[PDB]
């Protein structure tokens, strides 16, 4: 059983630089050609760079040519991606992937990608932005006074103006999980993120059961607990 | 560069169905066409390489066909773990290029959303901004239209939507629409309304509140 692990992702200002590493266990990386790819939030897969097992052949997507450099160190069983002149649109999860070997006859280094990528890492996240790390503000989405008697009510929390991703949200410290919907974050024009978490509960419980959303934003070491109750 | 076109972009299916998805290359790529599976938050997995060869460990219900510019992936007898996004990728020349992806989602009966509207909290208004939230809860299919009206005036350009992934237990979707206004703008108007159009609703449903 083999393992491939990327590291080095982080937050970068526009124009900055970053170095990603790809380390493997269970096989000799130099026996395989390698690639870097990336996936921007909510978008598809984009190939970025290729390097032959020996390191003598390299190819690049136009989007990164002249800014990124792929390399490898066969003694350290690793592959690397050096990034410079980074731009906001370079924000993505970056994947290192090994190219599959041929079943009988081997593909030379200049065309070593013919048979696809058979082992991928779980990726490392790169965020390019001018925004500063900032914890969220948490506001109640209060259950409506018109909630149907003996029916279903909705309530939630608005988690606004934090950076960078991610935040996590629980309800009643984990005691409330059924009916919870925590939406994917949206990037606002301010460069800060926002999301809402909602839950549906019995209308008859609004008078008796306390509802609290627990928000954790590790990048800013911020934890917030917000009680959501009917507005007086 | 070689452009890869997958069809359809989204597919609704049930367990046990035989599903086929197509991948067209803008120029000939011989048999150098690979298929990948990806689920949310995880790296893609190679399923088929060189158009029709099954990667070791991949269930035999997956098969691939084609050469040149026309390729197909077939999943015989779809299983719960097969609902995911599938990408084709040509590997005959650089840049390596992928199709836009095909998402296979679980088919279920039409379900209308439960609609809720939330006013901004007094706490937020002290910051000079007001957020108004409209929730569409547990509906199917994914397609829905949400329109904001303030004092019966249609709002444009000042709202953002977010949608959850398909629910694992009831196969529904949920959606939020957030209207963002300045404190001054919010306090200038009285009636705030969210009007929802969906296949499960015979007529659009409106939820509203009066400021104060």
């Amino acid at each position: 059983e083999v393992q491939l692990v990327e590291s080095g992702g982080g937050l970068v200002k526009p124009g900055g630089s970053l170095r990603l590493s790809c380390e493997v266990s269970g096989f000799t990386f130099s026996d395989y050609h390698a690639t870097w790819l990336r996936q921007a939030p909510g978008k598809g897969l984009e190939w970025i760079s290729y390097i032959s097992g020996s390191g003598s052949t390299t190819y690049y997507a136009d989007a990164v040519k002249g800014r990124f450099t792929i390399s490898r160190d066969n003694a350290k069983n690793s592959v690397y991606l050096e990034m410079s002149s980074l731009r906001d649109e370079d924000t993505a999860v970056y994947y290192c992937a090994r190219t599959r070997l041929g079943d009988i006859v081997q593909a030379p280094g200049v065309i070593g990608y013919y048979y696809g990528m058979d082992v991928w890492g779980q990726g490392t996240t790169v965020t390019v932005s001018s925004a500063s790390t900032k914890g969220p503000s948490v506001f109640p989405l209060a259950p409506s006074s018109k909630s149907t008697s003996g029916g279903t009510a909705a309530l939630g929390c608005l988690v606004k103006d934090y950076f960078p991703e991610p935040v996590t949200v629980s309800w009643n410290s984990g005691a409330l999980t059924s009916g919870v919907h925590t939406f994917p974050a949206v990037l606002q024009s301010s460069g800060l993120y926002s999301l809402s978490s909602v839950v549906t509960v019995p209308s008859s419980s609004l008078g008796t059961q306390t509802y609290i959303c627990n928000v954790n934003h590790k990048p800013s070491n911020t934890k917030v607990d917000k009680k959501v109750e009917p507005k007086s | 560069d070689i452009q890869m076109t997958q069809s359809p972009s989204s597919l609704s299916a049930s367990v046990g169905d035989r599903v086929t998805i197509t991948c067209r290359a803008s120029q000939r790529i011989r048999n150098y066409l690979n298929w990948y599976q990806q689920k949310p938050g995880r790296a893609p997995k190679l399923l088929i390489y060189t158009a029709s060869k099954l990667q070791g460990g991949v269930p035999s219900r997956f098969s691939g066909s084609g050469s040149g510019t026309d390729f197909t992936l077939t999943i015989n007898s779809l299983q719960p773990e097969d609902f995911a996004t599938y990408y084709c990728q040509q590997s005959h020349e650089t840049p390596l290029t992928f199709g836009q992806g095909t998402k296979i989602e679980v088919r279920r009966t039409v379900a209308a959303p439960s609609v809720f509207i939330f006013p901004p909290s007094d706490e937020q208004l002290k910051s000079g901004t007001a957020s108004v939230v409209c929730l569409l809860n547990n509906f199917y299919p994914r397609e829905a239209k949400v329109q904001w009206k303030v004092d019966n005036a249609l709002q444009s350009g000042n709202s953002q939507e977010s949608v959850t992934e398909q629910d694992s237990k009831d196969s529904t979707y949920s959606l939020s629409s957030t209207l963002t206004l300045s404190k001054a703008d919010y306090e200038k108007h009285k009636v705030y309304a969210c009007e929802v159009t969906h296949q499960g609703l015979s007529s659009p449903v409106t939820k509203s509140f009066n400021r104060g």
